[PDB]
């Protein structure tokens, strides 16, 4: 459950990400495919090479989805109903890879924003994306 | 485990980690991020805040220590079960810390490198830090 | 996130543990005492011996709040606020401990509900117990 | 690890144990409460509803050999970790099973038995099962 000040601070954070939400989307996903290799058995008709044009494509998807998150923090059941279906329904994500995409968005965030992520928003930061990971693995829909 | 590429990346790196600041950012991210682990450390005195956790001195002092574990760990990656060995008997035997919290001392570690060296923290030189962390997270529970 | 049919399943469930939820909450806390001992040292000045009729109280505390948690599916975390408080403010119990909890709680319904401990309502008692874990553990308020 | 008494205890209960149902009815019940597990069964057919997956006969014919190996631990609670080398390889090189999940059988196993049993599943031979299932996931985890 997030506080009201947890809600101020992911707010100000993603808003200072702004239009690099994409190459933060693409670089989190190549982190996660190098350090946590059996992710990439969920991927496998994609290519995943270093600097894939369908990573790119997906990275941009996955970082305007938690734009969205973020939009509708107070909802985010009803508003990332489709991607729950798709995550807990269809492809069946085992709930541990949700903490290693999350890991790896913190540390493209923590390289790329050092300015933005002090303790407080770090702390911040990974309750949001715990909060947006239990409703992509649930099914309630 | 590592590749000697990997062992020279991880080595080249920590040669220029600040070892009197470092350990001290991780413990107190540690304790802010993840806040039951506040109950461990309650000799410390005032945690009530993140401005307060991260100026306590004796939470910088710790740190140092911590730090300086994971440095002795760098230098004998091929044993990590015999230099942690004394140190998994006090985290069980004294406190009982549950060894889920020692692979989140290792992420958090990972993204205060991140946050401290920039783009020069790059996905291959991530890649190598999570096996040592993970590695020390194994040698540690017991 | 719980489904309408995760609802109407921990509410008949529930429902028939009855006027028994004080003695299985102190059954299912004795199973935690015993199978995982580092859960006593959140009570020091507790009798955690057999039979104690502190264990007792408590296990009858510990049900009544269920039993509330229940009433207020929807609204969980306005209902659990003061108990939010305690346990992640006050006493910082480590959320692993709830999930210990929470498997020694199905092991005591399975064991005197056997006709209604169904795999469908096994499935909804468990996601129930890990949301109302989840709002105790968090710092909200 | 466990007391002689303890060592007597789950064995006088497993020796009451239908090993052509309970395995089933626990692997059934992991693909029920924890869907995601679904995943690494695709092959197995008709697993849509919890009806489907607990008369599903792939289901009930795999749970029998699951339940068989978790018989053959019992025989060699000393030495689990060899008993159960060949088959920690396959979970991880052939799968990739999180070793997570190994844990999650484990307990749905000693839910089934208290299902099965009632008021003969008494605390003290709980806590002997959860020693020996939390045996079986530490050598299944590769
Ligand atoms: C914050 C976490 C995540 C977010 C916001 C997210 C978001 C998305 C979005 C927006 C899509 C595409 C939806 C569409 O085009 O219809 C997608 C697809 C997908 N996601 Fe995720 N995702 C997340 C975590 C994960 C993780 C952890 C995995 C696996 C390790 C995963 C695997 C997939 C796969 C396989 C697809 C389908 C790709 C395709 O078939 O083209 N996602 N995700
Ligand atoms: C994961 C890597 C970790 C390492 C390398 C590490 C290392 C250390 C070291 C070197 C000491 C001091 C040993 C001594 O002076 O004799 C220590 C003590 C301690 N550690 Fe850790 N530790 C780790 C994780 C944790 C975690 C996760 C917790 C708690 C959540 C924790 C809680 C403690 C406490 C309470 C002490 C005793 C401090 C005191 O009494 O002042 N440690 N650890
Ligand atoms: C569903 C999970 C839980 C529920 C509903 C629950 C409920 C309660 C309630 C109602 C109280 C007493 C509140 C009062 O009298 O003011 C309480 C106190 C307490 N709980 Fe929990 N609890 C849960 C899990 C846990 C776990 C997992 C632990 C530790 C392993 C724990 C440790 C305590 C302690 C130490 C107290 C204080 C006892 C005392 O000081 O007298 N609780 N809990
Ligand atoms: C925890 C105790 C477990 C034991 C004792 C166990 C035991 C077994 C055994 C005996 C086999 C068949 C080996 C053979 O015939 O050569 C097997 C296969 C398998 N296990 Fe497990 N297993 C366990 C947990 C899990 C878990 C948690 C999963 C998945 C979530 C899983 C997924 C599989 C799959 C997919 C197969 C291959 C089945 C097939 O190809 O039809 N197992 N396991």
């Amino acid at each position: 459950v997030l506080s009201p000040a947890d809600k101020t601070n992911v707010k100000a954070a993603w808003g200072k990400v702004g239009a690099h939400a994409g190459e933060y989307g693409a670089e989190a996903l190549e982190r996660m495919f190098l350090s946590f290799p059996t992710t990439k058995t969920y991927f496998p008709h994609f290519d995943l090479s270093h600097g894939s044009a369908q990573v790119k494509g997906h990275g941009k998807k996955v970082a305007d989805a938690l734009t969205n998150a973020v939009a509708h923090v107070d909802d985010m059941p009803n508003a990332l109903s489709a991607l729950s279906d798709l995550h807990a329904h269809k492809l069946r994500v085992d709930p541990v890879n949700f903490k290693l995409l999350s890991h790896c968005l913190l540390v493209t965030l923590a390289a790329h924003l050092p300015a933005e992520f002090t303790p407080a928003v770090h702390a911040s930061l990974d309750k949001f994306l715990a909060s947006v990971s239990t409703v992509l693995t649930s099914k309630y829909r | 485990h590592l590749t000697p590429e990997e062992k020279s990346a991880v080595t080249a790196l920590w040669g220029k980690v600040n070892v009197d600041e470092v350990g001290g950012e991780a413990l107190g991210r540690l304790l802010v991020v993840y806040p039951w682990t506040q109950r461990f450390f309650e000799s410390f005195g005032d945690l009530s805040t993140p401005d307060a956790v991260m100026g306590n001195p004796k939470v910088k002092a710790h740190g140092k220590k911590v730090l300086g574990a994971f440095s002795d760990g760098l230098a004998h990656l091929d044993n990590l079960k015999g230099t942690f060995a004394t140190l998994s008997e006090l985290h069980c035997d004294k406190l009982h810390v549950d060894p889920e919290n020692f692979r989140l001392l290792g992420n958090v570690l990972v993204c205060v490198l991140a946050h401290h060296f920039g783009k020069e923290f790059t996905p291959p030189v991530q890649a190598a830090y999570q096996k040592v962390v993970a590695g020390v997270a194994n040698a540690l529970a017991h």
